[PDB]
């Protein structure tokens, strides 16, 4: 029931109901933690209005300690690539019933970032981590084999197509596996930026040996997406467009989840989340991702636990 | 079992009767006759499997008893044994006949609440029906 | 006369001329779709313009050599050894998210599918390219992720959920069709990103009927749609599996992909006041207009589920053609679906779970403080206490039986589209307060009236509704298809205000045609068609009937009967209400003119005498007393008798009389008195 707010301030939430389905809790104990802990700045009690203002909109507390607190839900306004010689850390490869559909990112010892899209199930004793390889297969080698089961899933905000998992143990970080940093909250990627993309997906190939598959990508503003795709998709504020130029190739089945990890100023850093959509590698048509930046905050806040 | 309110139509849709019949007084849930019917005061019940059920509710000779002498009775009763209402002890029509309450008092010359003037077995009383002079009324006798 | 004035009923059968298309073979499927209109028909797909019916393109599923080895897509046309069978079309859907293209299912070839692909400069060129949807199931070669469609009846639903093409299909299934080829009651498929298959998201993503009750328990799907994130079935099926008895069943689950979650079935009924209709046999979405949503107690935006219910040969699904249609608000029924219902009327499911198995000795239902949760140990629950509604025409299609609905919406009011199976279409304004008329009644063709109908309302003045009756598509414009088939004026003024015609003095016509200046809808003159008798006594008190139409005062449906009157001469005859209508009245009362007079005007009769009865002579003069002869009288409702006892009429007319007369013990001679309802001038004395 709001609309142009995009602030907790201007809607007091006369709601007291997570998006979970869990009743919210006292707010005074979780203010006096917001005090000791959030320095972002007397709000109602026990109701699902945030008092950061966060730009996602309301959001409450839980007092279960897997989720501290979560949002109250009302209204608010590769295929032609090129095979690593070289192993990567970022990748990680999910495995469903002990075999890969998808890949994430790697931002913690203990945390993955992926996409809402590769989970058919929720189930977690089915789900398995696999860091540092560069055979799909795990034929290629193992030293760098790092497996792992997984403890708690937490998805994005509503219609994000986003979730992080954060994993049973730890994990080493060393050269064979590595993390990624985060963009900024207003990080805007300047136009005509070069950058990649890794994959482990049908890459268009008769048959595929089982290596990663690296493959090139441009940055061009939402307005020439728009026009290549004539009018046949709706760009939010939210999505990033990058595409190829002149030649048909992008992210299809396997590589959803996976990272478009692009390099600023001194080093590589991720921009966005491979997403399905618009068909599998068009020719002269761009791809659309979702941006992490947008969201970093948010990560922010739920890394917090 | 509650009674369905007549102006929601769920579970049971046969509701229109709020705005079919005018100044029948179907409140918002108390259940009434609109058509009069013989069985008496139903009403639909919030309970699916059963629709209407009429509503026990008691008739009126049930908490009027009698005495042998009668002028002592002084009750609600204002039908006849016919059936017929007693006119207005106040009124002079269709019957000019008379008693008149404030000439005699003392005996519940009230508007139409059957009286025992003449000394009768039971009450009776001028009848509204110009052509009837007069009718009795029935009461069952009283007890302790 | 009530059978002589019968040209004011309106004339039931016409010939009317609209855009009619012809297919060889029936139709089955068909939808409209970016200015042309796909038609899937026996081994034909067709693609027609809209206010052409044109057929620009044709596409060739034709009879296929079915054999036992020969794989679903793959060319096994050099096989000459089995059988060159025919295919059918049931499921016909265009998408557009991956690419604007057709999808198309057969029949014979094991329920497969096949893709067409629109291009861009010309879309209505489908034979250019064709896919076919089967991959090879290397892994699970034991069940079938792309033998998909059943034969005997199957429904399919598309939809794009997480940017995820989802069909939902719910399968007819014969005992003997799972050993050869597994298949599924109701399951969720989805298409491979490619385009070139399906996979089977979760095991517990469908659900077939148990071994045993493949035979038995029979169930067909009627209708099914998808609303407010959830999306439901219609069926019809046995009340219990040793019931060998049928009813309407529903189905709902909300639309996540990963598989049917909250499986919950419900019994439906509609009922007239108390008989119960059975059978659903039609059904379509939509919303009411601003008149009939009060009277629903629905939102002007609320979707509202309309199905056509006919009562079933008792103990079987076959209907006695009684027909009726009701209407159900989604919102109610979703909320009675969470709240009403108590905890006991839940049950297992029978033909999934079994009778005698372990979730329902014992199981806790989060119905009311959950929302379909795609938990793990989900409860596939049934009920028993099926929704009651109630008739919305009161039975006025009591015994016919409905087959094909559609409903539109114009200003405030709502029309349903009406279908027979005699193919016969009926426009009609749908409302409780009252009984309406169809306002067009005509018949289409022989063949029943297929249910798949398909309204197109542009820019809400022009529109049209095409309908499929057995190899006939034909286009019915909504914004009024006529009204010169009227011709009674009370007839003419019922009729709806949406199309602009009224009455000028002879019978309903357009405003423009008739240039009198008469042409009036708010009133007009009542009509007399004869009188009976004109021949009355003077002082004879007589029934006379009076036959003619529009006898009352208009109210907007209920004709006032009491604004009546008549006049003759300067006194009044004696009005009978209870034999007074809008058909016929019935009034007890030289020539001079009848005059009838009610709320909208007056109607002369110049004939009616107040003629003076005259008896001359009678014949014989003398005779014997036998009492048998016959007794002739002449002169200008009349008897006539001698002793007390009535000679017989022999002849009667306004000159001639003849009586047979009765014997009587007497030689000797009376005065035979007549008695026209009053005993006249008796005649002379004839001798016994």
């Amino acid at each position: 029931q709001d609309c142009y707010r995009g602030n907790g301030k201007n809607y007091m939430g006369n709601l007291s109901q997570t998006r979970s389905g869990l009743t919210c809790s006292m707010w005074d104990k979780n203010m006096e933690d917001l005090h000791r802990h959030i320095f972002w700045e007397k709000l109602n009690e026990n109701y699902c209005r945030n008092p950061d203002d966060d730009a996602h909109g309301p959001w409450c507390y839980t007092g279960n300690p897997l989720i501290p607190w979560d949002y109250c839900p009302i209204s608010r306004c590769v295929v032609n690539g090129i095979p690593t010689r070289t192993n990567i850390g970022w990748m990680v490869s999910l495995r469903y019933r002990n075999k890969h559909i998808c890949g994430g990112s790697l931002i913690k010892e203990s945390w993955v970032l992926t996409a809402r899209q590769c989970f058919p199930s929720r189930d977690l004793k089915d789900y398995e981590a696999w860091l540092g390889i560069h055979d799909v297969h795990g034929r290629g080698d193992e030293k760098c084999k790092q497996v792992l089961n997984v403890s708690q899933l937490v998805y994005g905000p509503e219609g994000s197509d986003l979730v992080l998992m954060k994993l049973a143990r730890p994990a080493v970080l060393d050269d064979f596996v590595s993390t990624i940093d985060l963009p900024n909250y207003g990080c805007t990627i300047p136009e005509k930026t070069s950058c990649s993309v890794y994959g482990w997906g049908y890459t268009g190939l008769i048959n595929y040996d089982g290596l990663l598959r690296v493959a090139h990508l441009y940055i061009m503003g939402n307005e020439k997406c728009s026009q290549h795709h004539r009018g046949k998709v709706t760009l939010n504020e939210s999505e990033i467009c990058a595409g190829a130029e002149k030649i048909g190739s992008g992210p299809c089945e396997g590589d959803y989840g996976g990272p478009l990890v692009c390099e600023q100023h001194k080093m590589r850093m991720v921009l966005g989340v491979i997403v399905p959509g618009r068909g599998c590698a068009i020719p002269n048509r761009p791809g659309i991702f979702v941006r992490v930046a947008y969201y970093a905050k948010w990560i922010h806040k739920i890394i917090l636990t | 079992i509650k009674c369905q309110p007549w102006s929601s139509m769920i579970p049971h849709e046969h509701s229109f009767l709020p705005s079919s019949y005018r100044g029948k007084d179907l409140q918002e849930n108390y259940c009434r006759n609109p058509r009069g019917e013989e069985g008496g005061p139903w009403c639909f019940t919030s309970n699916p499997e059963v629709r209407y059920e009429v509503c026990d509710i008691p008739q009126c000779s049930e908490v009027e008893c009698m005495t042998c002498n009668g002028e002592s009775y002084r009750g609600l009763m204002d039908h006849t044994e016919s059936g017929k209402i007693c006119q207005r002890w106040d009124h002079q029509t269709p019957h000019r006949h008379k008693f008149l309450p404030e000439r005699y008092p003392d005996k519940g010359f009230d508007d139409n609440y059957c009286r025992n003037p003449d000394g009768q077995p039971r009450p009776w009383c001028y009848t509204l029906d110009p052509h009837t002079r007069w009718e009795y009324c029935a009461i069952k006798t009283c007890a302790d | 006369c009530k059978e002589a004035l019968a040209k004011s009923e309106m004339n039931v059968n016409m010939k009317y001329q609209l855009p009619n298309f012809t297919a060889e073979t029936p139709i089955q499927n068909v939808i409209l779709h970016e200015h042309h209109i796909f038609l899937g028909a026996t081994n034909y797909i067709y693609v027609l313009n809209e206010e052409d019916l044109q057929k620009v393109a044709e596409y060739k599923t034709g009879p296929v050599l079915e054999h036992p080895d020969c794989f679903p897509c793959q060319d096994c046309s050099s096989k000459a050894n089995g059988v060159w069978k025919d295919n059918i079309n049931m499921a016909l859907v265009v998408d557009t998210y991956y690419d604007d293209q057709l999808i198309s299912c057969g029949s014979v070839n094991r329920g497969t599918c096949q893709r067409h692909v629109f291009p861009h400069n010309h879309t209505a060129d489908i034979q250019s390219e064709v896919h076919c949807i089967f991959s090879p199931q290397i892994e699970e070669p034991s069940q079938c992720p792309d033998c998909v469609v059943s034969a005997l009846g199957a429904k399919v639903l598309s939809s794009v959920k997480d940017r995820f093409i989802n069909f939902f299909v719910g399968n007819t299934i014969n005992s003997s069709y799972f050993p050869d080829h597994p298949l599924h009651s109701i399951s969720v498929r989805r298409l491979k990103e490619t385009k070139d298959g399906f996979m089977f998201l979760t095991d517990q993503s469908y659900i077939d009927v148990l071994p045993e009750f493949r035979d038995s328990y029979p169930i067909k799907y009627v209708h099914a749609f998808e609303s407010n994130n959830f999306i439901y079935f219609l069926t019809v099926q046995r009340e219990t599996l040793d019931a060998q008895t049928f009813h309407t069943r529903i189905i709902r689950f909300c639309s996540i992909n990963s598989g049917l979650h909250s499986y919950m079935e419900m019994p439906l009924e509609c009922i007239l006041t108390k008989e119960v209709f059975n059978i659903l046999q039609a059904a379509y979405v939509s919303k009411p207009g601003a008149q009939l949503a009060r009277q629903i107690g629905a939102s002007l935006n609320d979707d509202i589920l309309f199905g056509v219910f006919a009562q079933s040969k008792p103990d079987s699904a076959e209907p006695m053609d009684r027909s009726a249609m009701c209407a159900f608000p989604i919102k109610y029924v979703n909320d009675f679906f969470n709240k009403i219902v108590n905890k006991n009327n839940v049950r297992c499911l029978q033909h999934f779970y079994g009778p005698n198995h372990e979730h329902c000795f014992n199981r806790t239902l989060l119905r009311n403080s959950s929302g379909c949760e795609a938990r793990r140990d989900e409860y596939r629950t049934e009920f028993t206490t099926a929704l009651q509604r109630v008739d919305l025409f009161m039975g006025q299609f009591s015994e016919v039986l409905l087959t094909s609905i559609s409903t539109f919406i114009k200003g405030d009011l709502t029309i349903a589209n009406l279908g027979t199976s005699e193919g016969r279409f009926m426009q009609v304004v749908v409302s409780r307060s009252g009984p309406s008329t169809p306002h067009v009644n005509f018949l289409l063709d022989s063949h029943p009236v297929s249910p798949e109908v398909i309204v197109e309302h542009t820019l809400n003045q022009n529109g049209y509704t095409l309908v499929i009756t057995g190899k006939k598509i034909t286009k019915i414009p909504l914004n009024g298809l006529g009204c010169r088939h009227f011709q009674s004026c009370s007839q003419c003024l019922s009729a709806p205000p949406f199309v602009q015609c009224g009455w000028c003095h002879d019978k309903c016509v357009r405003s423009e045609e008739c240039l009198s200046g008469t042409w009036t809808q708010q009133i007009c003159l009542p009509a007399i068609y004869k009188v009976f008798p004109n021949s009355a006594p003077l002082e004879g008190g007589t029934r006379l009937t009076i036959c003619g139409w529009d006898f009352g005062f208009r109210r907007n449906n209920k004709f006032d009967l009491k604004k009546t009157r008549v006049l003759l001469g300067n006194e009044s005859c004696t009005l009978t209400l209870s034999e007074s209508t809008m058909n016929t009245l019935k009034c007890t009362v030289f020539n001079m003119s009848i005059i009838i007079s009610n709320g909208h005007g007056t109607t002369q009769y110049s004939t009616f005498s107040y003629v003076d009865p005259v008896i001359t002579s009678i014949s014989p003069k003398y005779g014997p007393m036998a009492g048998g002869t016959l007794l002739t009288l002449t002169g200008n409702s009349r008897h006539i008798s001698i002793g007390g006892k009535t000679c017989t009429l022999k002849s009667v007319s306004n000159s001639i009389l003849e009586c047979y007369t009765p014997a009587q013990t007497i030689s000797t001679e009376f005065a035979v008195k007549l008695k026209i309802d009053l005993a006249n001038r008796e005649t002379s004395i004839f001798s016994y």
